[PDB]
DNA sequence: TAGTACTCTGCCATCAGAGCAAGCACTACGGCCGATTGCTC
DNA sequence: GATGGCAGAGTACTA
RNA sequence: GGCCGUAGUGCUUGCUCUGAGUUUUAGAGCUAGAAAUAGCAAGUUAAAAUAAGGCUAGUCCGUUAUCAACUUGAAAAAGUGGCACCGAGUCGGUGCGAUCGUGCUCAGUCUG
């Protein structure tokens, strides 16, 4: 019943989108930018055939118009990963490179979920189709995107440019996110209660209560659909406790690991070269987080990355690799932080290796906010015992740099080196700098941590 | 990516390559294979050689175009004179010279008479009977005043134009001068005449015998002056016997002249010379030097002539014709003696051709010294044969007229029996009395030698420039031909340029301004100390002006006391020049610089005193007659390395001015030449580095081209090169972080023969004469040092004997532990080594005493040279010292070689181009240079021995080694860069002899660590335990890119001999109208390249078409018409319907695979070679050297019984090296019968000791080997060539198309096609 | 049987000299030809 | 000096 | 590494010349024998060619150096070929193969 409410907004029956607000812009070119016209690469018969349909459907919405324009660049086919569709891809290569540069005032995934309070249990995710293609692009500027063009089928060719912000280009998550903020930024003072989190062109509607989801929801439909834009409908959790959201799952405000990720993980067999451990330490990344100590429990894999080496697959490296696969089995359930709240940094070292846990109060109980976890620099890691905490609290409070969105914050420690650190018996001094900023740093009651937890 | 290096081995005749990785492991990569073939991939290691055949010199070709410029100006010369005769001929016998060109024609052939100078039998026959030889009607037309038959004049003028006789005497000559002691007796009496005081007696003297004697004219001048009293050399009349013999006295001391007045009698200038001394002496010497001329002319002639002159004015033709008759007489008298006593013999001797003796002498093609070495013992065995065998003994028996001993025949002589000829004949011919003078002009004609080729713009060698533009004829060649400027063009393209000023011309050594410039540079160094001095203090530029003023310019050598005394205490080419104009304001001023520039240039570049008189007269103003004439006498000779423009032209940006201006305006600072030209703060740098700038560099080929050395290693260079960039793309484009490259050091008996019958002739002895010695024999090395030796001991005063030789020893006068030099300079024959003295020294300083003299006489004699004297005599210097031999043993590690040096550059020019901030260029590739003598070295320590008999893989295993070696050298020893890589006593001679002692586990007893590391640095350069094992891995892979360089043949067409008729095929016309079968030809012809045809032929009466497969041989005759068109070509011969797509061509060397992996290479278009390399085992190719003794043994007496041990242990080794040669034949080589002689050798040789087994199973190697087929011998029996003659079953084979380095093939399939 | 047709074996190849000029490479010696930093007056 | 041409003697298959 | 001074050695490039050597023809072979054959006589010299030849037509040039295959070019020239590991009888087998931010690991450079 929710996309006959809102017929201006759901891409399946508003058809094509178009920023009605913004003006057309105009993309800027460095001094010696140059318009650079490239030759449209050979392409196989079936190749051709593939993104063939696609031109003919693409056509029909007005996205690709002929035009005569010294800029060129050639067209590229991409399979997809299952069946064949021969996707198009522009390819913009050499034009990326010479258009002006704008810094990306993108969100980092790292910091939109910090925001994300556990009061608000009831979440709408809302996807934007086409997202690139909504804004204008000034006929002045049109020129900069043609490329070179073949169809003897329907007899079209030259070099079709795009009237709107193509994909592949550097500046075009940047300029949506601006171009998008703008227009929902009178939305979000109409309806402080609800919280939008906006990733490029994902937006999240956070509310308190059920029918403040329905109602957000309603309305960001509709100021959307006064917009332009349009939501795709196949894909929009909307009322739901469940949703996913920048690769997590927000149940019962926490944040958890995706069944499926955790899966492939496991489901790679016994990695044989150093590509193939690099993929399963790189996809392994991802869920560092969740793994406490994950650092230490992948502490053999590393030396075996390095480009010149021989890849030994040894029963200490099968031990490792095991170990990862029973700890995703039972990753737990990390909950969401609260900005207007203070951290508490538990800190602690064993054979030249820190972990910890950032934790922020909820209810009575703790819960963490993110799992920390480095290597000590050799120089640290060789100093005796009750120093190498010192370099561990250090580089522990590093970390939380980065999600406190700098936030004051307790530390507390076994040991009590405030004291130690004013009189050290270069680097120490920069320590010094940021250990004892009473602003953002202070030192808690001494207490001994959970060895596991 | 990955980082690596390249090792490279150059040779004369092979180029090894390397690539090895961070441990010394060389790679492998799998390479794509193009062609129709079904392999499409193939696996390589990076490790090869390529092998191509030596270059030459253009020495020979050089040769032969001199000879067809020869050919063509004799042709050029008798058609002159048949021009001058032309029209008088054609009145009398019109068809004469007609049928002289056509005397070269079988009878059917001649459209004229067969007879060629009268036209009929009678007068024919009559004219032979008459003159039997051309020498009589000479001497008749010389001699007879009546009139004679015209074309009998023009064959007399035409015989001496032709062969006209040496230039080397210059100036006229008077046959009329033949007796030597009658000529001898009057210039004494002369002498008597004038020099009245102190008179001269040579009665009693054999003066014809003194000076006609064989013996080298110094020698003949010292008997004479022995056998005269009264006078002794460089006296007057020692003099005056010199000049008259040829040498070149100075004449200064017999008449206090003060100057040199040196007399050469065979020179042009003697004339000039003898009016300078007569006019600086007086008028009453001119008898006494015009006897000494005549004398002259009399020794010259009477060892030639040999006949009395004053009955005839043709002494040469009386001579001919006097040897005629004793010819004829003594003929006959061998035919009745023979006849006489061996009538059986008789047949052998006068009627057989093949055998030497009379009929092969004159029929045959047998020599006068092969003719008398089978006449002389039948003449011996005969009785009445005392004349013969004295005439034969003085090889004066039986004699041609036509023989190799002319050479010795001036052209004067011819010269002047033309003169008596035409004054004879011009009575009854006023076209001869009128055209005498071009007649002469054309027999003593010839080209200068600077004048070059008379071309007109389309010859490359010519440098001739014409005033008029006309044909030029020995009549108008003065006023055609610009001399001068000839002359000046001959010099200047071969001089060279500066350095430093690439365009500019370098000035001669003897300029003035050269002289102040070298003047300067040594007077600004010298830092004069005197009283009240506190500190050394430079001379200042107004005192070096006083010093050079008051000294230099007034006395020729300057010393430091005279600069004392004449400045310190009296005050405080230039030379020639004075003595010569007389004037000292010209010769100070400074607007006539350049008058004296172009006065010294002339004197430099012209050596004709009519050329330098010609040009200075443009000067002649300035000077008197007197002066110009001085001027003309003096001249200079040699070049500068230095530019006018660099000197005196570019001044500096700052304070205009120049190099000079600076050096004399020093002051305090003092800077020499080489700081002013490195002064940063100077501009001087600035300029020279823009001018070396312009016109950069040019191609890698003209750069290898300009390079100075010997062709073939100029060919390996290119090569070297090449490969560099093949193997940079294998690579992947990533350039390599070092290359250490090594490049190797390396009729002569007719020589050797010629310097020893000098020394011998020097000296005066007789040791030749006493037992001759053969050149062959000569080759032998203690021979060869025996001879030089004068049969004397070298090293103590005693006689050595011939007979007694292969007994005696021969010792280096310098250690073979210091110098490794094995050559004659450096060998010494004695009886003992020990006599020496200490041997690690020079000979002991007794010996040197008492050998000095005999050593100063060898050097006097030329039996030993300069070098070795002074080597020999360094006792007396001191002997080598403690840094002579610190400075030798450094030197046998680094190269020091300026053609390794300039392929260092080469590659390093190459490879480093990026350029810093500071334009300082990036070293991202490091070039270095080692010796053999380390890679030597690791393998007789390391037991990695190389045998060259084996195969060619040693060429890439010296590479691999040269680059392994170099890179642990330079990581383990950072500090040796300086000395390695392109870009006190006691302490440097225990460094260099133990910079390797690093790679072995002991030394001397020192335990060295296992694993060797930079120090100062954490890096591991080596590791005894496993890199040992790595490149012994390494040498014993099987598989080395080997590649033999195809080429295309060019060259000579053929053989140069010109065979006798016969009616073979195969013979080649020597002209387009003279049919081989009835002419005779060439043959053999060389073929460029073998091209492969499929066509149809015609076989049968039927003419049916039956398509042929087949090789066809392009000769380098045919190979432009073939390329012109290949169609035409092939169908006229006999082939038809051709396919153009299917013509493959196919140079020397194309490789062929066949079966089983055999290979052939295309040794011709009807021969292949061998192509498969055997790849025996390094513990075989170990126990082979260590039983051969290669190189005798060179090891410690316990190191020396082990190794015997092993030896014996594995004497069964020999039985598997011949199991792995015969499969190896069998599978490959397939020559049964060889392979079964060499076994049946093999079995019935087993009972010998193991040494000579090995030493004679290393040569077995020849018959499974690269290349072609060759003979060798086990033992007794020697195995002869099997050649595969056939190329028919290449015809199915693959033919395999390999680049540089063989790693990139493309495989085509002959088969299909 | 005659006639090609391919195979194996031994012989065989142009060679001597005379000047002249320029240059390089090596030997054997006998002299002259950096720049920066630290310490001292 | 060495390696490819050539003549000649020898043996084999075919028309 | 260069430039002076002396001395020597070896080699290179270019030019101008000389003497031979080789090939064909001329230099009447005679006598006894049908013929082969046999017996005697005679012999020394000359002409021409000396890379075929070419066009630029000169008293000029013609044996040095350079040259795998394929594609593009008139030509000069420029391009064309995956990597790692385990082995070794001329090489084989096995395995792999457009952008913006964020996480991890590692390298290099600069400065103090």
């Amino acid at each position: 019943t929710w996309l006959s409410d809102f017929p201006q907004a759901w891409a399946e029956t508003g058809g094509m989108g178009l920023a009605v607000r913004q003006a057309p812009l105009i993309i800027p070119l460095k001094a010696t930018s140059t318009p650079v016209s490239i030759k449209q690469y050979p392409m196989s018969q079936e190749a051709r055939l593939g993104i063939k349909p696609h031109i003919q459907r693409l056509l029909d919405q007005g996205i690709l118009v002929p035009c005569q324009s010294p800029w060129n660049t050639p067209l590229l086919p991409v399979k997809k990963p299952g069946t064949n569709d021969y996707r198009p891809v522009q390819d913009l290569r050499e034009v990326n490179k010479r258009v002006e540069d704008i810094h990306p005032t993108v969100p980092n995934p790292y910091n939109l979920l910090s925001g994300l309070p556990p009061s608000h249990q009831w979440y709408t995710v809302l996807d934007l189709k086409d997202a690139f293609f909504c804004l204008r692009l000034h006929p002045t500027s049109q020129p900069l995107f043609a490329f070179e063009w073949r169809d003897p089928e329907m007899g079209i060719s030259g070099q079709l440019t795009w009237t709107r912000l193509p994909q592949g280009f550097k500046n075009s998550p940047t300029l949506f996110n601006e171009a998008l903020h703008r227009d929902l930024a009178d939305f979000r003072i109409q309806h402080p209660d609800l919280i939008l989190l906006q990733y490029v062109d994902d937006l999240l509607l956070a509310a308190t209560s059920e029918l403040d989801c329905q109602q957000g929801t309603r309305a960001l439909l509709q100021t959307l659909g006064n917009l332009g834009y349009r939501a795709s409908a196949k894909k929009a959790q909307i009322c739901q406790k469940q949703v996913k959201y920048l690769g997590y799952l927000l149940k019962e405000g926490q944040r958890w690991l995706t069944e499926a990720r955790k899966e492939t993980v496991m489901g790679q067999p016994t990695p044989k070269t150093p590509r193939q451990l690099r993929e399963f330490l790189g996809k392994a990344g991802f869920c560092r987080l969740f793994i406490p100590g994950f650092a230490e429990m992948a502490a053999p894999l590393y030396p075996l990355t390095k480009p010149g080496t021989l890849f030994n697959w040894g029963p200490d490296q099968q031990k490792a690799y095991q170990e990862i696969k029973q700890a995703l089995l039972t990753a737990p359930a990390l909950g969401l932080p609260d900005l207007t709240k203070p951290f508490e940094l538990f800190v602690d070292e064993k054979q030249g290796y820190a972990k910890g846990v950032l934790t922020q109060k909820l209810g009575p109980w703790r819960r963490p906010v993110a799992y920390l976890s480095k290597k000590l620099d050799p120089v640290a890691a060789g100093w005796p015992p009750c120093l190498r905490m010192v370099a561990a609290i250090a580089v522990l409070t590093k970390d939380a740099g980065k999600l406190t969105m700098g936030q004051p914050l307790v530390i507390l420690a076994p040991h009590a080196v405030e004291a130690l650190v004013k009189q050290p018996p270069a680097r120490m001094t920069h320590y010094q700098a940021l250990l004892l900023d009473t602003d953002r740093v202070q030192f808690g009651p001494v207490v001994a941590l959970n060895p596991a937890t | 990516d990955k980082k690596y290096s390249i090792g490279l081995a150059i040779g004369t005749n092979s180029v090894g390559w390397a690539v090895i990785t961070d441990e010394y492991k060389v790679p492998s990569k799998k390479f794509k294979v193009l062609g129709n073939t079904d392999r499409h991939s193939i696996k390589k290691n990076l490790i090869g050689a390529l092998l191509f055949d030596s270059g030459e010199t253009a020495e020979a070709t050089r040769l032969k175009r001199t000879a067809r410029r020869r050919y063509t100006r004799r042709k050029n010369r008798i058609c002159y004179l048949q021009e001058i005769f032309s029209n008088e001929m054609a009145k009398v016998d019109d068809s004469f010279f007609h049928r002289l060109e056509e005397s070269f024609l079988v009878e059917e052939d001649k459209k004229h008479e067969r007879h060629p100078i009268f036209g009929n039998i009678v007068d024919e026959v009559a004219y032979h009977e008459k003159y039997p030889t051309i020498y009589h009607l000479r001497k008749k037309l010389v001699d007879s005043t009546d009139k004679a038959d015209l074309r009998l004049i023009y064959l007399a003028l035409a015989h001496m134009i032709k062969f006209r006789g040496h230039f080397l005497i210059e100036g006229d000559l008077n046959p009329d001068n033949s007796d030597v002691d009658k000529l001898f007796i009057q210039l004494v009496q002369t002498y008597n005449q004038l020099f009245e005081e102190n008179p001269i007696n040579a009665s009693g003297v054999d003066a014809k015998a003194i000076l006609s004697a064989r013996l080298s004219k110094s020698r003949r001048l010292e008997n004479l002056i022995a056998q005269l009293p009264g006078e002794k050399k460089n006296g007057l009349f020692g003099n005056l016997i010199a000049l008259s013999l040829g040498l070149t006295p100075n004449f200064k001391s017999n008449f206090d002249l003060a100057e040199d007045a040196k007399l050469q009698l065979s020179k042009d200038t003697y004339d000039d010379d003898l009016d300078n001394l007569l006019a600086q002496i007086g008028d009453q010497y001119a008898d006494l030097f015009l006897a000494a001329k005549n004398l002259s002319d009399a020794i010259l002639l009477s060892d030639i002539l040999r006949v009395n002159t004053e009955i005839t004015k043709a002494p040469l033709s009386a001579s001919m014709i006097k040897r005629y008759d004793e010819h004829h007489q003594d003929l006959t008298l061998l035919k009745a003696l023979v006849r006489q006593q061996l009538p059986e013999k008789y047949k052998e001797i006068f009627f057989d051709q093949s055998k030497n003796g009379y009929a092969g002498y004159i029929d045959g093609g047998a020599s006068q010294e092969e003719f008398y070495k089978f006449i002389k013992p039948i003449l011996e065995k005969m009785d009445g044969t005392e004349e013969l065998l004295v005439k034969l003994n003085r090889e004066d028996l039986l004699r041609k007229q036509r023989t190799f001993d002319n050479g010795s025949i001036p052209h004067q002589i011819h010269l002047g029996e033309l003169h008596a000829i035409l004054r004879r004949q011009e009575d009854f011919y006023p076209f001869l009395k009128d055209n005498r003078e071009k007649i002469e002009k054309i027999l003593t004609f010839r080209i200068p030698y600077y004048v070059g080729p008379l071309a007109r713009g389309n010859s490359r060698f010519a440098w001739m420039t014409r005033k008029s533009e006309e044909t030029i004829t020995p009549w108008n060649f003065e006023e055609v031909v610009d001399k001068g400027a000839s002359a000046q063009s001959f010099i200047e393209r071969m001089t060279n340029f500066d350095k430093n000023l690439p365009n500019e011309k370098v000035l001669p050594k003897h300029s003035l301004l050269y002289e102040y410039f070298t003047v300067y540079n040594e007077l600004t160094k010298v830092k004069y100390v005197t009283e009240g001095m506190r500190k050394p203090a430079f001379l200042s530029g107004e005192q070096k002006k006083a010093i050079v003023d008051l000294l230099f310019k007034t006395n020729r050598k300057v010393t430091v006391k005279q600069l004392k005394e004449d400045y310190f205490k009296k005050i405080e080419t230039y030379h020639d020049l004075l003595k010569i104009i007389k004037d000292k304001d010209f010769l100070d001023n400074e607007e006539n610089e350049d008058i004296l520039e172009d006065i010294v240039l002339t004197l430099t570049l012209f050596e004709d005193r009519e050329m330098i008189e010609e040009r200075l007269k443009t000067y002649a103003h300035l000077f008197d007659d007197k002066v110009m004439k001085q001027l003309k006498r003096r001249r200079y000779t040699g070049w500068g390395r230095l530019s006018r423009k660099l000197i005196n032209g570019i001044r500096d940006k700052q304070s205009g001015k120049t190099i000079l201006d600076f050096l004399k305006s020093d002051g305090f600072a003092n800077r020499n030449f080489m700081q002013l030209i490195h002064d940063d703060s100077l501009t001087f740098k600035e300029d020279i580095q823009k001018a070396q700038v312009s016109g950069q560099g040019d191609s890698l080929h003209e750069h290898i081209a300009n390079l100075a050395g010997s062709p073939a290693i100029k060919k390996g260079i290119l090569q070297t090169v090449k490969v560099v960039d093949e193997l940079v793309k294998v690579m992947g484009r990533h350039k390599p972080e070092n290359i250490v490259i090594e490049m190797a050091r390396e009729k002569n008996s007719r020589e050797r023969m010629k310097r020893i019958e000098e020394g011998i002739k020097e000296l005066g002895s007789q040791i030749l004469k006493e037992h001759p010695v053969e050149n062959t024999q000569l080759q032998n090395e203690k021979l060869y040092l025996y001879y030089l030796q004068n049969g004397r001991d070298m090293y103590v005063d005693q006689e050595l004997d011939i007979n007694r030789l292969s007994d005696y020893d021969v010792d280096a006068i310098v250690p073979q532990s210091f110098l490794k030099d094995d050559s004659i300079d450096n060998k010494v024959l004695t009886r003992s080594d020990k006599n020496r003295g200490k041997s690690d020294n020079v000979p002991s300083e007794e010996v040197v005493k008492k050998m000095k003299n005999y050593w100063r006489q060898l050097l006097n004699a030329k039996l030993i040279t300069q070098r070795k004297f002074d080597n020999l005599t360094k006792a007396e210097r001191g002997g080598l010292s403690e840094l002579d031999k610190a400075g030798f043993i450094k030197r046998q590690l680094v190269e020091t070689r300026q053609i390794t040096k300039h392929v260092a550059q080469i590659l390093d020019s190459r490879m480093n181009t990026k350029y810093d901030e500071n334009d300082k260029l990036i070293r991202e590739v490091k070039v270095i240079t080692l010796k053999s003598k380390l890679v030597s070295d690791f393998r007789k320590d390391f037991q990695f021995y190389k045998v060259r008999e084996i195969n060619n893989y040693h060429h890439a295993h010296d590479a691999y080694l040269n680059a392994v070696v170099g890179t642990a050298l330079i990581k383990k020893y950072p500090k040796l860069e300086s000395e390695f890589v392109y870009g006190k006593a006691t302490a440097k001679y225990f460094f260099y002899s133990n910079i390797m002692n690093f790679f072995k586990t002991e030394i001397t007893i020192r335990k060295r660590p296992l694993i060797e590391t930079n120090g100062e640095t954490g890096e591991i350069v080596w590791d005894k335990g496993r890199d040992f094992a790595t490149v012994r891995k390494v040498l014993s892979m099987p598989q080395v890119n080997i590649v033999k360089k195809t080429e295309v043949q060019t060259g000579g067409f053929s053989k140069e001999s010109i065979l006798p008729k016969r009616n073979s095929d195969k013979l080649i016309a020597r002209k387009k109208d003279w049919d081989p079968k009835k002419y005779g030809g060439f043959d053999s012809p060389t073929v460029a390249y073998s091209v492969l045809v499929v066509a149809k032929v015609e076989k049968g009466k039927s003419k049916k078409l039956k398509s042929v497969k087949e090789l066809l041989g392009i000769t380098i005759m045919e190979r432009s018409s073939f390329e012109k068109n290949p169609i035409d070509f092939l169908e006229a011969k006999g082939y038809k319907e051709v396919k153009k797509d299917l013509i493959i061509k196919l140079p020397k060397y194309s490789l062929f695979e066949l079966e089983n992996g055999r290979k052939r290479m295309l040794a011709s278009a009807g021969e292949l070679q061998k192509g498969n390399e055997l790849a025996l085992p390094s513990k075989y190719v170990n126990f082979l050297y260590l039983a051969s003794h290669y190189e005798k043994l060179k090891g410690s007496p316990e190191d020396n019984e082990q190794k015997q041990l092993f030896v014996e242990q594995h004497k069964h080794y020999l039985d598997e090296i011949i199991e792995q040669i015969s499969e190896f034949s069998k599978r490959v080589i397939l020559a049964d019968a060889n392979l079964d002689k060499v076994l049946s050798a093999y079995n019935k040789h087993r009972d010998k000791p193991i040494r000579e087994q090995a030493e004679n199973i290393i040569h077995l190697f020849t018959l499974t080997n690269l290349g072609a087929p060759a003979a060798f011998k086990y033992f007794d029996t020697t195995i002869d060539r099997k050649r595969y003659t056939s190329t028919k079953e290449v015809l199915d084979a693959t033919l395999i198309h390999q680049s540089i380095t063989g790693l990139y093939e493309t495989r085509i399939d002959l088969s299909q096609l």
